[PDB]
């Protein structure tokens, strides 16, 4: 069958740069244009850049937001085609994707479909390295309490890498709770909270505490959430 | 996008009709530009649903069709399907930006259980956030369904767009959805206003929930 495989991701400090090879099979590389996408961690697709057949000069044409940094470039020999990334910046952060355009003809002219895709591969821009979560607590206050149910949870900021894992008194309370995924700020740090709605009732007599499990770093944080009177 | 306009979220039930629409401009889909589109399955890579306007590629069943029409182009769902859960783009080429455009994207739901209004609670920067001289605002959106929701913040009745971090909706313990949006702050940004809101739209309607930095702190 028809298929595409990139290689080549990674981790890369802003300003430097990386390679990704993307080798087909199953079919005539040589007949094909070839196109990269890319889809930064939650957000859409974005053409990068595509290369136009050997016997046309293999020319290329970029997005504005890589002209200058990024070169594509083809081996029809060995069935590859190359993503070659400079200049990198954080927000180069993305999954690339390796594409294939299609020849089917229309009327009087061929369209350009990108027919088959690759899995994909994660580039991350970032100078980022390990690092442990801060917990803050979301306390509970009649701001986050209705109907007699009050909501409270913690903030468990700036983590590297993923994942955290967030339960409540010890696995002890679960009807309620619920952790949310994770954002990527910027700086290459990830987010995220936990939160669990109990009667407002309680709060004067239960003891809430989040307990953060960040492997990575070798940390867990037991947080006491302590509810405010206001 | 910015050229190509699509609605962030379709929904119906198994064996309906929805229509997907991307609104483009004279210089993609207006000035005679195809349109393209793609299919990305939860957790896959995109694939090719239609391909110059409407024709559909071996292996895009026919209740998928596409048209086009001035700046308009459109993508029929004509019996929906629960596989056909994805998130749709459309894809055009713009002379303003000289490159291969996509929209935003559309994520359509195969309605399974009752559309579900969202919950929602803003919580302020904590007091110890606020001593190590950092401050975000937490707004989680919980109980809703279909999953998809827009969040925007203001800041004494005015939009913020910078400093602004939201995840996509993820189920919760009963099947509907939550989804969480942060604003980030300085301390002194954060006392300097008089008050903060998070508004979350929902099935073209809002909820909207306010703190007072003056309070709670
Ligand atoms: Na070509």
């Amino acid at each position: 069958e028809v298929q595409l495989v990139e290689s080549g991701g990674g981790l890369v400090q802003p300003g430097r740069s990386l390679r990704l090879p993307c080798t087909a099979s199953g079919f005539s590389f040589g007949d094909h244009a070839m196109s990269w996408v890319r889809q930064a961690p939650g957000k859409g697709l974005e053409w990068v850049g595509f290369i136009r057949k050997t016997t046309y000069g293999a020319t290329t044409h970029y997005a504005a937001a890589v002209r200058g940094r990024f070169t594509i470039s083809r081996d029809d020999s060995k069935s590859i085609v190359y993503l070659q990334m400079n200049s990198l910046k954080t927000e180069d952060t993305a999954v690339y994707f390796c594409t294939r355009v299609q020849l089917d003809y229309g009327p009087g002219y061929q369209y350009y479909g990108m027919d088959v895709w690759g899995q994909g591969t994660t580039v991350t821009v970032s100078s980022a390295s390990t690092k442990g979560p801060s917990v803050f607590p979301l306390a509970p206050s009649s701001k986050s309490t209705s109907g007699g149910t009050a909501a409270l949870g913690c903030l468990v900021k700036d983590y590297f890498p993923e994942p955290v894992t967030v339960s409540w008194n010890s696995g002890a309370l679960t009807s309620g709770v619920h952790t949310f995924p994770a954002v990527l700020q910027s700086s290459g740090l990830y987010s995220l909270s936990s939160v669990v709605t109990v009667p407002s009732s309680s709060l004067g007599t239960q003891t809430y505490i989040c307990n953060v499990n960040h492997k990575p770093s070798n940390t867990k944080v037991d947080k006491k959430v302590e509810p405010k009177s206001c | 996008e910015s050229v190509l306009t699509q609605p962030p979220s379709v929904s119906g039930a198994p064996g309906q009709r929805v229509t997907i629409s991307c609104t483009g401009m004279n210089s993609n889909i207006g000035a005679g530009y195809d349109v393209y589109w793609y299919q990305q399955l939860p957790g896959r890579a995109p694939k090719l649903l239609i391909y110059g306007n409407s024709n559909r590629p071996s292996g895009v069943p026919d209740r998928f069709s596409g048209s086009r029409s001035g700046t308009s182009a459109s993508l029929a769902i004509t019996g929906l399907q629960a596989e056909d859960e994805a998130d749709y783009y459309c894809q055009s080429y713009d002379t303003s930006l000289n490159g291969w455009a996509f929209g935003g994207g559309t994520k359509l739901t195969v309605l399974t259980q009752p559309k579900a209004a969202p919950s929602v609670t803003l919580f302020p920067p904590s007091s110890e956030e606020l001593q190590a001289n950092k401050a975000t605002l937490v707004c989680l959106v919980s109980d809703f369904y279909p999953g998809a929701v827009t969040v925007a913040w203001k800041a004494d009745g005015s939009p913020v767009k910078v400093g602004v971090e939201t995840t996509k909706p993820s189920k919760q313990s009963n099947n509907k959805y939550a989804a969480s949006s942060y604003l980030s702050l300085t301390p002194e940004q954060w006392k300097s206003h008089r008050s903060y809101s998070c508004r979350v739209t929902h099935e073209g309607s809002t909820v909207e929930k306010t703190v007072a930095p003056a309070e709670c702190s």
